[PDB]
RNA sequence: AGACUAAUCGAACCAUCUAGUAGCUGGUUACCGCCGAAGUUUCCCUCAGGAUAGCAGUGUCGACCUUCAGUUUUAUGAGGU
RNA sequence: GCGAUGGCCAGAAAGUGGUGUUGACGCAAUGUGAUUUCUGCCCAGUGCUCUGAAUGUCAAAGUGAAGAAAUUCAACCAAGCGCGGGUAAACGGCGGGAGUAACUAUGACUCUCUGUAGCCAAAUGGA
RNA sequence: GAAGACCCUGUUGAGCUUGACUCUAGUUUGACAUUGUGAAAAGA
RNA sequence: GGUGUCCUAAGGGGGGCUCAUGGAGAACAGAAAUCUCCAGUAGAACAAAAGGGUAAAAGUCCCCUUGAUUUUGAUUUUCAGUGUGAAUACAAACCAUGAAAGUGUGGCCUAUCGAUCCUUUAGUCCCUCGAAAUUUGAGGCUAGAGGUGCCAGAAAAGUUACCACAGGGAUGGCUUGUGGCGGCCAAGCGUUCAUAGCGACGUCGCUUUGAUCCUUCGAUGUCGGCUCUUCCUAUCAU
């Protein structure tokens, strides 16, 4: 055959020479799978001989960032707008909607439901 | 921001799970990740949906989603 | 394209999913009659907005070499040409050239009858506004051939010439002019091009009574030489692109009237006939 | 596909987000917002300083 | 499988089983899996904590302890006949026998215990 | 059961290589006299990093010659406040 | 899996030993683990095995040419691999059912799917 | 027998696994020698 | 291409104007400085590589924006063990400008590492191959050329709850009874060449006709029980 070494496997699979690799790659492990399985091993800090942490664990950095918001014109505009025709079409759909047990909801539409659903009843109001 | 959630039955624990200690917003149609792959834990008792928002011009405070 | 204006020009000339309206280049050979020039002027008047016009004499014979036409199309971004010429054999000729990717897709000669040609100025009527699309009527049995022929290609080129800018909506006041092309199968058949203006009258019903009045020009053609497309080039040219606003339909996935994504599940028939119930002690005699 | 695009596809390198790739950064020492490049960018820092 | 194909964007789907104690949740998980992967007992409260079982590559099953939603109109007799409690830990068990005799047909009891001729539940017992 | 194999078992016991190696732990033996310290200074991929400046002691030698100085004053800068 | 010029072993080796005073109702290795119950549906991606055509990769030995020779260059080139077939279909994947214009793999493009104790099975319908 | 158990550090030791690295027992393929004596062809 | 300088960036929109050159004139000024008129199809400028680019402009000066890469999308393509989806395409909205018709923007790209490195060429009159000579070859030394498409290369993983050894370890005169954010009022503090700024007491906005009972929202942090004594008071009883 060709060989069970990693050079032989990469040449057989036609990988690009000189590409970097993640430590622990083999036939059974890709880079994504190695990252997934190294997540389970993460969480332990690096310490010196006296137990003082010299490198913090993942997402335990202790470094205090600069929490600053830049000035931007986008903060003062309308993100979502809707027209009266679109609202009226949605109101007609709201009135027309029925319930089917054999259909399921997969992704809700972000809509201004307070302007679309009907008002409370007279006696309740 | 994150505290360490420890797992395992041995005296030495694994420490990869991080719990968010501040209020969060998870959005609509939210289903939590399975526990074997849930690194970040946003607890249900800290999730918010509404806020008391003030309009500086109109001088009105309304509870908005 | 270092300059932003040249970058804009290149982006206009770039291939697109939804293509721009086609531009027609009107040009003439070294010898071209006054009748042929008048016919080219009338066609340019019917298509002013999406046409460019040359004004020199070009030593080009389209059915021998079309490298110059390819160069002119590449330089002017004109995917149609109307080319005028004249010989002793062919006294008044309009050559319609349609191209694909700056290479000649197909060509067709029209021979213009000089004794029956009337210009737009020879009718004292109200004319078509600039940029307004006329409706089109193609009449007669010459355009329904099972095999592609000169009349099918002529119909395709005339539709591509008069189609204008496509739109999803039209004002009802923009339905006032019609271009009618009539041709019958058979000695050589005559393709007749006429343009009319449309007036509407009361009829006692909801629909109006349409009456027509001639607008011009009045052209009579005999179909001449023909250059058919390469089949592979024609397949590439007749591929149609799907816009992003055309959703690729997924199985059991829909959008309802409120915009929610909805999935369909299928339970199947409930068949409990093969179920044996538990043979309890209390159910035995 | 270019050399970078092939390399990123092989190595699982994800494209940077538009917020991540902005020409803006906060300088702590001066306490101002500054561009990373371009006219008066941070890549040319100190070319106009007095000392 | 249909639900998994509908949620093919995710890595998998999770199916959680809920209901009353002893309605058969763990048994349903075992029946789907083809193997005794969850503990099954006729006593209520056999399952005390949630359990993941990998049914297929993209389908998870989540076993849950049984729940009784509190109702002001439900009686201890109703709960005991629904199977909420262990009957070894109740006081005065014969006070629930008349409910069982109302629920079960008389000839079914007679052929079950090969016994006939009682006039009340005390004499039956 | 990694169980048992002479109280010795995730590899028995005996002698030798062997005074094996340790940067880690412990220890390291009279007196008086004269001096006497130090912690990013500058460069190098970091931690399981290095040199290096600086600060000291003994000798000498050279005309131990030139004088210099963590100071003030004078002139002129900065601070015109 | 093995019909003896064999399999499974052991040994540094042997004119070496064992199984073997053995021969498929046997021997050796696996998994499961009395009885009763029991085999969701369909394949064909990994794998299992096919001397089926290839030289495509193709060592040593051997062959030819050039050079004064060291040497260099050429074909030739086994198994395995590769290519192309059938599966223990084990692992694995696997919402169905219809059509067609593709025409073989992969299709692809539309359609639409929700008995207060019985019947049927060789007494029983069970874990 | 707490100089235990636990945590932390090592130029740490050792057992164990796998297309981690370099080797290798075994196995398979080819060539050379053991290897001799006559034919019938096909090429030089 | 190498150095040293300068800029409220480029772009977009709108408006006004007309260029290179020639002729005739104007102190210094004289082929060549600036000014005036006439003639000037672009023979200038700017883009591209016309065989017909552009003239009340696509050139050049003023005005306005400069906000340095917007928002939304059940849609397109790719991706996502960090799935409020990201990137991308398209569309819409917004935005800039203009009286307006309109016009236009909301980026361009790219693996990395050596240069004391890698590859390669020449030396005829360079040296040596140590018994001698010649021809190949090799080494040394010197001088060149190119720069990761054609300049080679850049794949030494885990686990130990069966274990072992050498070592090192195991906020505080804090707290308590009365929410946060936003606005207003306000005695007073300040200020009175500026009339700003602080401000208790308050107040106002957000956070079921005695109902409903068909909405219980995550163990990293661990408590106990027995026996028995004493203290505190922040008092349940007397
Ligand atoms: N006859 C019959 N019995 C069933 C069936 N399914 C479950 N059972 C029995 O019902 C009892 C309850 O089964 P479980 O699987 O423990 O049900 P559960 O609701 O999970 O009980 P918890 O663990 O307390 O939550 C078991 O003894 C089963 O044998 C069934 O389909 N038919
Ligand atoms: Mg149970
Ligand atoms: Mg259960």
């Amino acid at each position: 055959g060709t060989g069970k070494k990693e050079k032989n496997r990469l040449l057989r699979e036609g990988r690009t020479p000189g590409d970097p690799h993640v430590k622990g790659e083999n036939f059974y492990r890709s880079a994504k799978k190695i990252k997934t399985l190294n997540i389970l091993k993460e969480g332990k800090p690096i310490r010196d001989s006296k137990g003082k942490i010299v490198k913090a664990a993942s997402f335990q950095s202790k470094e205090v960032p600069k929490a600053v918001i830049e000035p931007n014109r986008k903060w003062f505009t309308n993100t979502r707008v809707i027209s009266q025709d679109t609202l009226q079409s949605f109101r007609e759909a709201m009135a027309e909607k029925q319930k089917d047990p054999y259909t399921v909801l997969l992704k809700s539409n972000k809509l201004p439901m307070s302007l679309i659903r009907d008002g409370p009843k007279l006696e309740d109001g | 921001m994150f505290k360490v959630v420890k797992t395992g039955k041995k005296t030495h624990k694994k420490g990869w799970k991080r719990i968010v200690t501040k209020p969060t917003f998870v959005g609509p149609d939210f289903t939590r990740r399975p526990v074997k792959y849930e690194r970040f834990i946003r607890p249900m008792g800290l999730r918010y949906k509404k806020a008391n928002v003030t309009h500086p011009t109109l001088n009105v405070t309304v509870q908005l989603p | 394209p270092r300059n932003a204006r040249s970058k804009r020009a290149l982006e206009k000339r770039a291939p697109k999913i939804v293509e721009n309206p086609k531009t027609c280049l009107f040009l003439r050979g070294t010898t071209c009659s006054q009748i042929t020039q008048d016919a080219m002027n009338d066609l340019y008047a019917m298509r002013q907005v999406h046409a460019k016009r040359f004004h020199k004499k070009n030593a080009i014979h389209p059915f021998e070499d079309a490298t110059s036409l390819c160069f002119f199309s590449e330089k002017n971004d004109c995917s149609l040409m109307v080319f005028g010429s004249s010989n002793k054999k062919r006294p008044h000729t309009l050559t319609f050239v349609r191209m694909f990717d700056y290479k000649v897709l197909d060509m067709l000669e029209f021979y213009l009858d000089p004794d029956t040609y009337r210009s737009i100025s020879q009718f004292k009527t109200s004319k078509i506004p600039i940029g307004m699309r006329p409706m089109m009527v193609f009449a007669g049995t010459a355009f329904e051939s099972p095999v592609p022929n000169a009349f099918t290609m002529a119909k395709s080129m005339l539709i591509d010439f008069f189609r204008g800018e496509p739109s999803d909506k039209i004002d009802v006041e923009g339905l006032r002019f019609v271009v009618v092309v009539t041709a019958d199968e058979p000695q050589k058949p005559i393709l007749r091009l006429r343009v009319y203006g449309i007036r509407t009258k009361r009829s006692g019903t909801r629909l109006p009574r349409v009456e027509v009045e001639e607008h011009g020009p009045r052209m009579d053609f005999r179909l001449g030489r023909m250059r058919e497309p390469d089949p592979a080039m024609l397949k590439e040219a007749m591929k149609k692109a799907k816009t992003p606003q055309e959703e690729r339909t997924k199985k059991n996935i829909s959008m309802d009237l409120l915009g929610d994504k909805i999935g369909r599940i299928h339970m199947g028939k409930t068949d409990l006939s093969k179920l044996q119930t538990r043979k309890m002690k209390g159910l035995k005699r | 596909e270019t050399k970078w695009q092939a390399f990123a596809r092989r190595r699982g390198i994800k494209p940077k987000t538009r917020e991540q790739r902005r020409n803006l950064q906060y300088n702590p020492t001066t306490g101002q917002w500054e561009r990373k490049w371009g006219y008066k960018g941070a890549n040319k820092r100190g070319e106009t300083d007095p000392i | 499988r249909q639900f998994s194909v509908l949620h093919k964007d995710r890595k998998q789907i999770s199916v959680g089983l809920i209901g009353y104690p002893n309605v058969g949740k763990s048994s349903i998980i075992n029946a789907l899996r083809g193997k005794a992967v969850a503990k099954v007992a006729p006593i209520p409260g056999e399952t005390k904590v949630w359990q993941y079982v990998t049914l297929m590559k993209r389908i998870y099953l989540i076993d849950c302890p049984g729940i009784v939603p509190p109702n002001q109109h439900d009686t201890p007799e109703d709960l005991l006949l629904r199977g909420v409690v262990r009957v070894e830990n109740v006081e005065h068990p014969e006070q629930y026998i008349p409910a069982v005799l109302r629920k079960v047909k008389q000839h079914h009891m007679e052929r079950t215990y090969e016994l006939r001729g009682w006039k009340d539940h005390i004499e039956f017992l």
